[PDB]
């Protein structure tokens, strides 16, 4: 699809057998994902941006389905604000910005 | 408040 | 242009006859960037980021260039942790998120 930016650019995604809504962030360079159980190992991490560092967990080769197409990578999960679909994973579903 | 990330 | 995001979507601006760098960001409501002297009067706003709240000095009606077009609108200026372009002047230069 072609997405406008009048509006906060929100999708559904499907991950971990759950429905949420994220954001497509360009911005991002990781996905994060509000508090949830992800299967397999983790470790943490600290990530940063406007206002300061929030300390995630880290799990790699997780599967997640964006507006309907299938991709994997590293997801974040711990306190966000709001979910985000970050680089990593808009590289992989072949999301561009176009002006 | 606006979101910025 | 078509900007793929397997790297960080870095462009110039110029904003008071200065280059800068700044990032794309489709995760932005709002253009935000490091201190510097814009003309006229400001106004507060408080903004969210992936770490928190902050408070932001809003400049309205900043002439800018992005990537070579024109925008003529909000700039916020306060502590980011990049130049930001947020998505009240990435619609003013027609910007979409395609996949
Ligand atoms: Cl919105
Ligand atoms: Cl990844
Ligand atoms: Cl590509
Ligand atoms: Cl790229
Ligand atoms: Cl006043
Ligand atoms: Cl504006
Ligand atoms: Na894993």
């Amino acid at each position: 699809p072609q997405i406008t930016l009048w509006k906060r650019p929100l999708v559904t995604i499907k991950i971990g057998g759950q429905l949420k809504e994220a954001l497509l962030d360009t911005g991002a360079d990781d996905t994060i994902i509000e508090e949830m159980s992800l299967p397999g190992r983790w470790k943490p991490k600290m990530i940063g941006g406007i206002g300061g560092f929030i300390k995630v967990r880290q799990y790699d080769q997780i599967i997640i389905e964006i507006a309907g197409h299938k991709a994997i990578g590293t997801v974040l999960v711990g306190p966000t604000p709001v979910n985000i679909i970050g680089r990593n994973l808009l590289t992989q579903i072949g999301a561009t910005l176009n002006f | 408040y606006d979101q910025i990330i």
